[PDB]
């Protein structure tokens, strides 16, 4: 048999973590670059969470009533011999363990979408010397290299390196920064302007080439299309793979139209037809594309059924009631694809679509079209 | 009379509903034709209907109903429907209805609405079955109080009663064919049913809990306590508000999920006093607008403390959302309906009164364990510990939503779809008035006139044997002990001779196939030939047995549809006068036995009576057609599971609709069968409309009869153990030839259990009615005949053991009590043991959960009656020291002994209560239920037995314990469940200190 | 020396989840 | 703020040691968990002092006072623990569905360590019974 004895004192430091079959896998892993990290924003607020090389959980503690009392094998230091009291089934001693710890909780895992802490990270919309401008304002949170700021953001590696591009990350003269939407897409314009007056192929584009053909006839000081700004325009608009960038030609076109919304028809509400041509006449010539309204469904709304106006998701309310109140307000009745991607940030249960718009409002069908009346 | 202000009521009703989002909605006028089978040509709305209620509306006042609706948009509405009330007078001379008239005429100076001559059948009118009919005066009315006062108009002529319970909503819901839970597109000319949606609508779910403040030691009392949380759960979505003032922290957000299932998230709101809190609870319900609001006890907890405090606070509940109390003290709502989901408990659930609490029905119900503290800690960690309470509140909140989700909505609304009541009331009337509403359905399809209520006075002792009930063996029986069979060899030859037709009866009729198509009859046969003959030989046997129980399928249904019972059957003084009675040749009537029962020195007499077979068929017509549909479900329920598995896996692909048809189908047939065993209790109760002792003796004496000759057969080939009024626990020999399976030319196999097949065919042999008629051209009243049985025993088992209790009475058993064993050792039933029972100690509860298993081991009798020595010497020791090997702190714990008092204090709980009178006042007493919590002390010595139970809870202990008592208690239990049955087996008092007196030797052959 | 036992719960509870902070390791 | 879970000592050590056979783990591991609250003394030095020599209930290893405060047995899947003179509890050995992980949080060097990964536990749940 073995001997259970109790310490005096034990290490609160020792505490249980749920571990799923993909965690185990994870676990037996040597590959990995970095195994495993627990990761939080803040120390105070913040929530937990922890991190594979390319995934992401959330940690929930979860408290029982129950005493747990973990047991470590001991050899005792020197022989000790116990009475035997009247207690039956009782083999020979062979080894001996001690209650180490008691613990009263566990650490559950559940799988949530990585984001990327950009408190500190200011916005660069392109201007001319800005490493002086970063000493212009006190940003005294510094970050060199895109690594460290991976290391502070609660994602791994590949959402980080996903994300970052996403959102058109970069950096500028050594310091990291975010590209502004206009400047972002003015360097897009002018590259595919460089890139089909030069006929290359815009399915096998490097770095090199193309950044040499953006700032061949411009001083290097006020050429802010660095070769860390053509990285970004390709890991944003375009796929890479000896790897080597092919373009996302709708995507490049929803963003252009996105662009086209916010500069010139965010204020008025311009019949779809105008717009369309103002929109095709944007482009550098010769751009192989096709277009659709539903292209840019989620970032534009109808006054009437047959004109088109932008709106941004970001001015959106996040109570529910007053943001509908508002849609509604813009909106008399509204087609359901165009409502669906503007309410998906609401709430995350996976319900059907309708129930979700039957809390406050309600729904009336006709021919095809569904509408929605708040009665 | 209270006319104006049954007006004011309503237009304040309509004001809550409109606030509520319950307008009026009144469809456009439609010219055209009112047809039922198209419905997309006719303008108007598609809704759910979820309420119906009486009302009086404006242009005097008019009477109708309004109709509360969901929509398959997602919004609602209410419309409402007129209709004039009316009532019938019946003639006892039909050559001066004018006369009456006259009377009347002058009787009604102005409550009369309209007249009109209407003819309908009475059944206890002579040739009223060759279509004589009765004719009557439907009389009209303006609106209720119109009626009640034309009732007190006739009565003092009755002196020199029809209709009174006869509810304004029920009368509408039938004559127009609605019901709640069904489908309909609301039109001008009234309400058309869409048959093509079936699947509910998913309504706004609010299910609510609070705690309150209460003195220490007392029960809160609303007069001056106040509420410190209310938690509530909002489809699958918790909230919780909180009164600052005394909850003395900020709670902050949590999770809780005491089952994958059940998912919760709870958002907090942290309001500063009580009345925020209060109108925060108020702004919620009106911004999510419930039509279920459901608490557990809340009609005599939580709803009038939250009224009194509301009260207090200048606050009108009915102002604010609409909830009131009736007359009744039950708090409801128009447009929500209030579900306690503890009236659905106390009808429905199938539990003793013991296992009435949360935390019982909890357990049993939703399977899990919650969280438990005593009230004496949680008011000081309200401001101490105040996480713990809040865990305790949402838990008690999450317990009692996903309780009614689960369990109450499926199987209320689904009544609904059947029964004309709102949810309310079929939530809370008797099973009988259910259905007398059935039938009242019924009545009204077939144009039969309803009887007045019965009221002739309760022969005081009414109360005939509902059930025979017999203790025949106790004991513990095994399937690895040898038990002596003594086989009448008569039995044998009858079941040989027999053998043929009731393997033919088991193909054509107990399986509904035919002979023709069965493979194996002659394999079969022989085998079983061989099995006889082998138990023929050696018919005194000692061998292993089969524990079976064999139990008839919905015995007493099935002896009225078989038999054709119906009060209306009843002669009463005459039959067979004016219609044609040799075509059955016994003059058309069965003569059936009932034990008849009077008490003056006590009679029973076997009496009989005669059966019409060419009455009127609607009684039986509902539960046959009921029990069809029952059937269908439990088929389509079947259908269903096999298309839940035969698809494909991922779960969220739009089949959880599916789900909730299966749940949907789950519900009904669990409805019907409810509905279905409530016709038996029916005609017996004090004012059914349908009231006859008679055919409640004769449907017990049947079963009786039948339950008794499948004793008398099982007595001559096996053993009885125990039988209670419709089910029969036996052993049968190893030997005995018991399960093959026929092959079916389609390859498929056909199930056979031969003990069933030999009751059901003698049942068919000596209970079937030949003689149900039924009419093939009734325009010339040709009736045709046939032969109808639908009354078949069904087989459970075989169990590991069965384990039966003894009366300390001499030659007496005990009745319903019983315990039985599945084969992998869990416990199947309990019956009747002190666990069930008021008043016990809960280490005899542990006790016996301890034995009972205990007798599975060992290989011999001698060998478990040790062990069970062995448990027995065991418990002496623990007894025998007077407690002394034990720690101080779980003795006192484990010292209570828990008793409800029936009735209120104005027996040994009756002293204690006193007692308690004297202590925390006689209003504590003047309530029943306090706390009961006692310890039977040896001192004082000679105390009165009124005085046993002496409050302790306030209180050398080990000394002060009557440890002799509690053996003899003890000694009680185990003189119950191990020595006396061992002693009816041969065995020796394991258990000394209680002595084996003389007549249980005798009792035996001994 | 013979005063260590276990008083028992009469049934098994487990506690609302709850978010961890940084705080809530160290 | 952020840091690594450092699990390449017992990956290393699972890798190269065999398969864990019984409800030990080679590195000498065992969870425990009791429908209650285990009443122990609130101090131990001075009472693991007075505790006679015959009975060693209260011993001291290496200037620690440890309490034996229990002996386990087991026979297959059912276990037995005793405790005291007066306690005696039956349970069982269960299969986890969730393989449970103890690690260790280094506060000093801001460094994380699995210590090791559970599959089975010894749970006890009825009432306590006298040592008999
Ligand atoms: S028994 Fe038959 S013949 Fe007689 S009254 Fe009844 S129905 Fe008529």
């Amino acid at each position: 048999s073995i001997n259970l004895h109790s310490a005096p004192e034990y290490d609160p430091s020792y505490k249980l973590i749920q571990l799923t079959p993909e965690l185990l896998d994870i676990i037996q892993d040597p590959v990995q670059n970095h195994q495993l990290r627990f990761k939080s924003l803040d120390k105070d607020k913040s929530e937990v969470v922890l991190c594979s090389h390319d995934k992401t959980w959330v940690l929930k503690q979860r408290k029982h009533s129950n005493t747990v009392l973990l047991m470590r094998e001991f050899v005792p230091e020197q022989p000790i011999t116990f009475d035997e009291t009247l207690l039956f089934g009782l083999s020979k001693p062979y080894m001996d363990v001690v209650g180490f710890a008691k613990t009263e909780s566990e650490f559950e895992t559940r799988e949530t979408h990585g984001e990327l802490n950009l408190n500190s990270v200011p916005i660069y919309n392109g201007e001319l010397d800005f490493s002086d401008k970063i000493m212009k304002r006190s940003s005294t949170k510094v970050i060199g290299t895109l690594e460290e700021l991976l290391e502070n953001s609660p994602c791994s590696a590949l959402e980080g390196i996903s994300k970052w591009h996403k959102i058109g990350g970069s950096v500028k003269d050594g310091v990291l920064c975010i590209l502004s939407q206009d400047f972002l897409f003015k360097a897009l314009h002018v590259l595919l302007m460089s890139a089909m007056a030069e006929s290359l192929d815009l399915q096998h584009l490097n770095v090199e080439d193309t950044h040499h053909a953006v700032g061949k006839d411009i001083e290097d000081e006020f050429n802010p299309y660095t070769r860390e700004i053509i990285e970004t325009v390709l890991n944003k608009f375009a796929v890479q793979e000896n790897n080597t960038w092919r373009l996302r030609i709708p995507f490049i076109a929803q963003w252009y139209g996105i662009q086209a919304l916010r500069k010139y028809v965010s204020g008025i509400s311009m019949p779809i037809d105008e717009f369309l041509i103002k929109w095709k006449s944007l482009f550098p010539p010769f751009f192989p594309c096709d277009i659709d309204i539903d292209m840019l469904r989620g970032y534009h709304f109808k006054p009437t059924d047959k004109t088109v106006q932008y709106i941004a998701k970001s001015t959106l309310p996040m109570d529910p009631k007053e943001r509908f109140k508002v849609l509604f307000r813009l909106q008399s009745q509204w087609d359901l694809e165009d409502i669906k991607p503007l309410i998906e940030e609401l709430n995350s249960r996976g319900m059907k679509i309708d129930s979700f718009i039957m809390k406050y409002a309600r729904r009336k069908r006709l021919g095809k079209k569904t509408v929605v009346t708040s009665r | 009379a209270l006319s104006a202000q049954q007006l004011l009521n309503a237009s304040k009703i309509d004001d809550i509903d409109s606030m509520m989002g319950f307008e009026r909605y009144v469809p456009p006028q439609y010219n055209g034709r009112f047809d039922a089978k198209d419905i997309d040509q006719i303008p108007g709305r598609v809704g759910w209907l979820t309420n119906m209620h009486a009302t009086l509306v404006s242009q005097q006042g008019i009477s109708g109903v309004d109709f509360y609706f969901l929509d398959e948009e997602g919004g609602s509405f209410k419309s409402t429907v007129v209709y004039d009330p009316y009532f019938f007078i019946a003639c006892n001379d039909e050559s001066r209805v004018n006369d009456v008239e006259e009377l009347v005429k002058k009787y009604l100076e102005s409550c009369l609405k309209s007249l009109q001559i209407i003819r309908k059948e009475d059944l206890t009118m002579d040739n009223h079955l060759l279509g004589l009919q009765k004719t009557l005066i439907k009389l009209s009315f303006v609106n209720s109080n119109q009626l009640f006062e034309a009732r007190k108009l006739l009565r003092p002529i009755l002196q020199d009663i029809r209709e009174y319970d006869v509810p304004y909503h029920v009368r509408v819901s039938i004559d127009k064919d609605i019901r709640v839970g069904k489908w309909y597109k609301v039109t001008q000319q009234g309400f058309i049913e869409d048959t093509r949606k079936i699947a509910f609508a998913d309504p706004v779910v609010m299910a609510f809990a609070i705690a309150t403040t209460k003195p220490p030691l007392k029960f809160p009392d609303s007069a001056v306590d106040q509420i410190m949380m209310i938690s509530y759960m909002i489809d699958g979505e918790g909230f919780l508000i909180t009164n600052r003032e005394i909850i003395s922290e900020d709670i902050e957000d949590f999770e809780y999920t005491p089952k994958p299932e059940y998912p919760g998230f709870f958002t907090i709101f942290n309001e500063n006093d009580e009345v925020a809190l209060l109108q925060r609870f108020f702004e919620h319900i009106r911004d999510v607008r419930p039509t279920v609001i459901s608490t557990f006890n809340g009609d005599f907890f939580d709803w009038p403390f939250i009224h009194n405090r509301s009260k207090i606070h200048g606050l009108d509940m009915f102002d604010e959302i609409g909830f009131a109390p009736d007359a009744e003290g039950e708090y409801k709502s128009s447009y929500c309906s209030h579900m306690d989901c503890f009236r659905w408990v106390k009808r429905d659930s199938y539990l003793p009164q013991g296992s009435q609490g949360l935390k019982a029905v909890t357990q049993s119900k939703l399977g899990y364990n919650p969280i438990e503290l005593d009230p004496e800690l949680m008011t000081p960690y309200a401001f101490e510990k105040p996480q713990h309470l809040s865990e305790y509140s949402v838990s008690d909140a999450v317990a009692t939503y996903y309780l009614y989700m689960k369990y109450v909505h499926p199987f209320i609304f689904s009544l609904c779809t059947i029964i004309p009541l709102n949810p309310d009331e079929t939530l809370r009337k008797g099973t009988g008035t259910l259905c007398e509403m059935l039938l009242m359905v019924q009545a009204y399809q077939h144009n039969i006139l309803l009887p007045n209520k019965h009221t002739d006075p309760i022969l005081e002792s009414e109360t005939y044997v509902g059930g025979h009930v017999e203790s025949l063996e106790a004991g513990v029986f095994r399937s690895d002990l040898k038990n002596e069979f003594k086989i009448d060899p008569s039995a044998i030859d009858e079941l040989l001779q027999e053998l043929p037709e009731a393997l033919k009866f088991s193909v054509e009729v107990e399986n509904k196939s035919s002979v023709d198509k069965v493979t194996n009859f002659e394999e079969i046969k022989n085998q079983i030939t061989q099995k006889l003959l082998e138990l023929k030989e050696n018919n005194i046997r000692n061998e292993l047995p089969l524990i079976y129980h064999v139990d008839v399928a919905s015995m007493y249904p099935n002896i009225m549809t078989t038999n054709r019972l119906q009060p209306d059957s009843i002669k009463a003084e005459r039959d067979c006068a004016s219609c044609d009675f040799n075509r059955p040749g016994k003059t058309c009537a069965r003569k059936l036995k009932w034990a008849w029962r009077g008490e003056f020195v006590s009679e029973i007499v076997e009496r009989e009576a005669i059966v019409c077979q060419r009455e009127n068929p609607f009684y039986v017509d509902t539960v046959k057609s009921f029990r069809d549909r029952r059937y269908e479900f439990k088929g389509l329920a079947k259908t269903w599971k096999g298309n839940l598995s035969k698809i494909d896996p991922s779960d969220k692909h739009a089949r959880d609709e599916a789900k909730k048809m299966i749940v949907l189908y789950d519900s009904l047939q669990l409805a019907h069968k409810v509905i279905l065993n409530s016709f038996y209790g029916y005609v017996m109760r004090k004012g059914s409309r349908w009231y006859s002792m008679e055919m409640a003796g004769i449907t017990c004496l049947t079963g009786a009869t039948i339950i008794q000759m499948a004793r008398a057969l099982v007595e001559r080939v096996g053993r009885p153990l125990e039988l209670d009024t419709d089910g029969i626990w036996c052993i049968l020999p190893k030997s005995f030839p018991e399960t093959y399976f026929f092959t079916l030319e389609n390859g498929k196999k056909l199930y056979l259990s031969y003990p069933c097949s030999m009751l059901n065919y003698r049942v068919h042999q000596k209970f079937t009615n030949h003689q149900y008629q039924e009419l093939k051209d009734p325009l010339n009243y040709i009736y045709e005949t046939h032969s109808e049985n639908t009354i078949f025993f069904e087989v459970d088992g075989p169990y590991k053991a069965m384990i039966l209790p003894s009366s300390k009475e001499e030659g007496k058993g005990i009745k319903k009590r019983y315990a039985v064993f599945n084969e992998d050792g869990s416990l199947a039933e309990l019956k009747g043991f002190e666990l069930k029972r008021r008043g016990e100690l809960q280490l005899i509860k542990n006790f016996q959960s301890d034995i009972f298993k205990v007798f599975l081991e060992g290989d011999t009798l001698e060998g478990c009656y040790s062990a069970v020595a062995s448990v027995c010497n065991r418990w002496l020791d623990v007894l025998d020291s007077h407690g002394l090997m034990l720690e101080d702190e779980d003795l006192v714990s484990l010292i209570c002994e828990n008793r409800s008092m029936s009735k209120t204090l104005k027996s040994t709980s009756i002293t204690t209560a006193r007692r308690l009178g004297d202590f925390l006042g006689e209003d504590m007493v003047k309530d029943k239920g306090l706390q009961c919590k006692y310890i039977i002390s040896s001192k004082p010595f000679n105390a009165p037995v009124t005085e046993r139970a002496i409050p302790v809870a306030i209180f050398d202990i080990r000394t002060i314990i009557d440890w002799g008592y509690y053996r003899e208690r003890l000694g009680s239990a185990i003189q119950k469940i191990i020595t006396i049955p061992a002693a009816l087996q041969g065995v020796s008092n394991p258990v000394p200190r209680v002595e084996h007196p003389d007549w249980l030797k005798r009792k035996i052959a001994t | 020396t013979v005063k260590i036992w276990v008083k028992y719960n009469e049934g098994f509870s487990n506690a609302v989840r709850k978010n961890v902070t940084w705080n809530n390791l160290w | 703020p952020s840091v690594d879970i450092d699990a390449s000592q017992w990956q290393k050590l699972t890798q190269s040691r065999e398969k864990q056979t019984t409800v030990i783990t080679p590195l000498g591991m065992m969870m425990l968990e009791i429908q209650g609250e285990l009443e122990l003394p609130k101090d131990f030095a001075s009472l693991a002092r007075r505790d006679s020599p015959n009975e060693g209930r209260f011993s001291e290893q290496d200037g620690e006072t440890l309490i034996r405060f229990g002996s386990l047995q087991i026979d297959g899947e059912r276990a037995t623990l005793f405790v005291g003179k007066k306690q005696r509890l039956l349970g069982k050995v269960t299969k986890l569905d969730v393989p449970m992980g103890i690690m260790h949080f280094n506060s000093k060097d801001n460094k994380v360590e699995l210590v090791d990964v559970m599959k089975y536990k010894v749970i006890f749940k009825d009432r306590p019974l006298p040592i008999m």
